[PDB]
């Protein structure tokens, strides 16, 4: 069952590469609703892992609170089969391995965290766009580090906003109430359309396949206008979404 | 006609730079590829490389690239192989065999039995 | 480049018989189409056969190109005084061509 | 030519002047666009080709023309994007050498922009084409047979067909841009990363976030930008502006006038002030007073 939790103040990302200082810029952008229901999927290890091929829709606000990267990367595609050209993400060592090819996909795709990658993409036919850089999990691997991602695709480009922060306490088992803007890491020149999103889970073996504690949240963004309060350093310290409440409109 | 007369056998004091002469005739240097090959006394020949003679561009053999200096003039139709400096070890039979990457024999020189000794 | 050695160093045999020159290549080179060289005795060598198995331009019908890969086996159906001389298997397609060990024909000392 | 090498060119900063330079590269004529304009235009998914040309037959296979080589080796539409670049491979093909067999006897004409990988022996007569080339059936490929003799007649030409895909996707291949070097503390036009503008440029003490590259104020004008060349950050201030005012005691009461430059520093204005520089602006010898 999808545990539904309020988003509180989450999912805010920098709109563009403009240094705005102490000015309350307003833009209508694909945004996560404030205090919004988001489905919570818990993966504790029988296998409690869930890998449903969720519809990508316009966008997604993915976040992982795992101490160890049980889940590495994601699978995006229109149909996620050999005919469809689907992009791959994986945090193996120091390489993202951003591959966009017609990939035949395993029914249960797992990677050996201690690989099994040739099974998860069975067919490497028709490779078009390939990029390799520093791993997207550039954050360091008492606290449990949290990695938040926003995935979008538009204008023949795939846009990812992300921000990584340590979280001290697991007792809430939900997104902490705090404001943090997801910086623009990469923009991917690929222009393949994606309608369904599948998380790429890594399970080597009993560690049939067991792994550490993990909890990943998925939320869907929609168009909305926000007052983003840039500060003197240009960081968005906080923002108010007009939609949520009658007071918010007035601001 | 395409005939190649090389330098004659010469007694040579070891340690001087000598340009051996291979005459060319009756051929277009760009149209006909020239090569360079030498035989040390009494065993199979050694490659010196192949020359693009229309440009007089000699790509020497990796064994003999820099070991010998090969030059030729398309207009004068006579090679001038500096051979770096001729040394006592350089005593060998030199054959002006035309050829390219295909390494065909084409027309060899008459033979250069240079014995580099005092 | 590829080491070329044709067995034997001297096939001592009577003239007019059929013979083969088994050139040994360290790396199998059929793409070389190696340029067999027949060293005229004490003269400027004439290319025995070019194309490995293809025949040389203006070569007699007895001289037949044969052999490919690591082993080139040039077939000569009738030995002549020209055959009674040193041979060479030399790389044609392969650059830095390597001359063979040589082969010779004789009957008496 | 029968199996010509289609190639894809991407993520390229490509200068085409070098190709024009070589004397063997005598042919770089383009059916598509002017070569001078080409050095500036940007394209994507550039197609390059590899084939061996006698030059006697290139006119038959030239775009806008069809020959038995064009009908079989490579069909090409009359309109041709990009250039046909031909340079003499006279030597490399001479000696002789017959490897590059190219298709001249095929059953049917092929479609434009198509490469025929497989060799199709000409299905000419009703009698079956069994036994490859034979009676009523002919081998497609003809040995290119370039010799020193064929070096002169049917001169060997190493020819590449360059047909750029006309930036249907975002253009990924083109030439040099952004030549001019920067100056500071001067009223100069700028095209920093293609961003046109005019102003006085100075180093910006204000920080930028690593993703942030250009700075916008409350007025949304540009006030700071990270230099494309270097991580040094430049404040951009608009060039000095102002309105002029003339003080006169009346035309009948003499003709001397006094000019007031409103809201501008006295050191900033030379007599060159550019807009309205027609006036001599008197001189520094004339009393100049800096007022609020
Ligand atoms: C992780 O898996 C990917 C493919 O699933 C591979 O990544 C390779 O990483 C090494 C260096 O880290 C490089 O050769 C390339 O970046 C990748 N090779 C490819 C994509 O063929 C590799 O199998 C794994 N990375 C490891 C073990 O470091
Ligand atoms: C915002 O940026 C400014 C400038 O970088 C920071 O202010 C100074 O930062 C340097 C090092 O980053 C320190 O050595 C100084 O002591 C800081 N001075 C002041 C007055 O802050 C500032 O820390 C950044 N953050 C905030 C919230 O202002
Ligand atoms: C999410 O919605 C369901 C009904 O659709 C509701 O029962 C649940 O309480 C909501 N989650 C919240 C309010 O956190
Ligand atoms: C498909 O799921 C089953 C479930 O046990 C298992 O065979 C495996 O996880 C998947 N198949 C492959 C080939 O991995
Ligand atoms: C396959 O790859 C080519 C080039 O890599 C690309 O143009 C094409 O869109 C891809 N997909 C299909 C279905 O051909
Ligand atoms: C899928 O993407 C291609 C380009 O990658 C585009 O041409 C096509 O229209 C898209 N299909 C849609 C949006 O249904
Ligand atoms: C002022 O100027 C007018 C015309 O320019 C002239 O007629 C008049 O006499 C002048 N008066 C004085 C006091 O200068």
């Amino acid at each position: 069952p999808p545990a539904y939790t309020n988003s509180f103040t989450r999912g805010v990302y920098y709109p563009d590469k403009v240094f705005r200082s102490s000015v309350l810029h307003s833009t209508q952008d694909l945004f996560l609703p404030f205090f919004s229901n988001v489905t919570w999927f818990h993966v504790i290890s029988t296998k409690r892992f869930d890998n449903p091929v969720l519809p990508f829709n316009d966008g997604v606000y993915f976040a992982s609170i795992e101490k160890s990267n049980i889940i590495r990367g994601w699978i995006f595609g229109t149909t996620l089969d050999s005919k469809t050209q689907s992009l791959l993400i994986v945090n193996n060592a120091t390489n993202v391995v951003i591959k966009v090819c017609e990939f035949q996909f395993c029914n249960d795709p797992f990677l050996d965290h201690k690989e099994s990658e040739f099974r998860v993409y069975s067919s490497a036919n028709n490779c078009t766009f390939e990029y390799v850089s520093q791993p997207f999990l550039m954050d360091l691997e008492n606290f449990k580090n949290l990695r938040e991602f926003v995935f979008k695709n538009i204008d023949g480009y795939f846009k990812i906003y992300s921000k990584h922060t340590p979280i001290i306490v697991r007792e809430p088992e939900d997104l902490p109430q705090g404001f943090s803007a997801l910086e623009p890491l990469v923009d991917l020149p690929i222009g393949i359309n994606i309608t369904r999103f599948q998380t790429l889970l890594a399970l080597h073996r009993s560690y049939g396949w067991t792994a550490g504690a993990a909890a990943y949240y998925v939320g869907y963004l929609q168009p909305r206008t926000f007052l983003l309060k840039y500060n003197e350093n240009g960081t968005i310290t906080d923002a108010v979404d007009c939609a949520l409440d009658p007071l918010s409109e007035t601001k | 006609e395409v005939q190649l007369v090389q330098s004659g056998a010469e007694v040579k004091k070891p340690g001087e730079s000598l340009k051996i002469s291979c005459k060319g005739s009756g051929f277009s240097f760009t149209s006909y590829w020239i090569g360079w090959v030498r035989q040390m006394p009494g065993k199979g020949l050694e490659w010196m490389g192949i020359i693009y003679p229309g440009d007089s561009d000699t790509r020497y053999s990796p064994s003999f690239q820099g070991q010998v200096t090969i030059s030729a003039d398309k207009s004068i139709s006579t090679a001038y192989l500096q051979w770096s400096s001729l040394k006592a070890s350089d005593t060998a039979m030199y054959y002006c065999a035309r050829g390219g990457y295909e390494d065909v024999f084409d027309i060899w020189g008459q033979g250069t039995m240079v014995t580099v000794s005092s | 480049e590829i080491v070329l050695t044709q067995s034997p160093g001297t096939l001592s045999l009577s003239p007019g018989g059929r013979a083969t020159l088994s050139c040994r290549a360290s790396q199998s080179v059929s793409s070389s189409y190696l340029a067999w060289y027949q060293q005229k005795p004490g003269q400027a060598p004439r290319l025995l056969i070019y194309g490995a198995s293809s025949r040389a331009t203006g070569i007699p019908d007895r001289f037949s190109g044969s052999g490919s890969g690591t082993d080139f086996t040039l077939t000569i159906s009738r030995l002549e005084p020209e055959d009674f001389a040193v041979y060479y298997c030399q790389q044609y397609g392969s650059s830095p061509p390597t001359f063979g060990q040589g082969t010779k024909v004789e009957i008496k000392r | 030519v029968y199996a010509w090498n289609r190639k894809r060119i991407s993520n390229c900063v490509a200068d085409y002047s070098v190709l024009y330079n070589l004397a063997p590269f005598f042919t770089f004529k383009c059916y598509g666009v002017s070569p001078t304009k080409l050095n500036d235009l940007c394209f994507t998914n550039v197609y390059a080709d590899s084939f061996v040309i006698r030059g006697d037959e290139v006119r038959q296979i030239a775009p806008g023309q069809t020959g038995n080589i064009a009908d079989y080796n490579y069909k090409l539409p009359d309109d041709f994007t990009g250039c046909v670049i031909a340079w003499n491979s006279n030597k490399l093909d001479s000696k002789g050498n017959y490897n590059y067999l190219y298709r001249l006897f095929r059953k049917s004409n092929l479609k434009p922009f198509e490469r025929d990988i497989s060799t199709e022996i000409y299905q000419a007569g009703n009698k079956p084409c069994n036994g490859v080339a034979g009676f009523n059936c002919y081998f497609p490929l003809r040995s290119y047979s370039f010799r020193p003799t064929y070096g002169v007649g049917h001169q060997p030409y190493r020819v590449v067909v360059l047909s750029f895909e006309l930036l249907h996707a975002p253009a990924t291949v083109c030439g040099p841009k952004k030549s001019t070097n920067l100056v500071k503390n001067k009223c100069v036009n700028f095209n920093f990363n293609g961003l046109k503008g005019t102003g006085v440029l100075t180093e910006s003490n204000k920080k930028f976030l690593p993703f942030q590259q250009f700075g916008r104020d409350i007025a949304d004008t540009t006030d700071a930008v990270r230099d494309p060349q270097t991580l040094e950050i430049l404040d951009i201030t608009p060039c000095s502006f102002g309105g002029v005012s003339v003080i006169t005691p009346g035309t009948n009461t003499s003709n001397q006038v006094a000019v007031l430059y409103q809201g501008v520093n006295c050191t900033e204005v030379p007599v060159a002030i550019q807009l309205t520089p027609t006036w001599r602006v008197y001189s520094t010898g004339s009393n100049v007073f800096q007022t609020r």
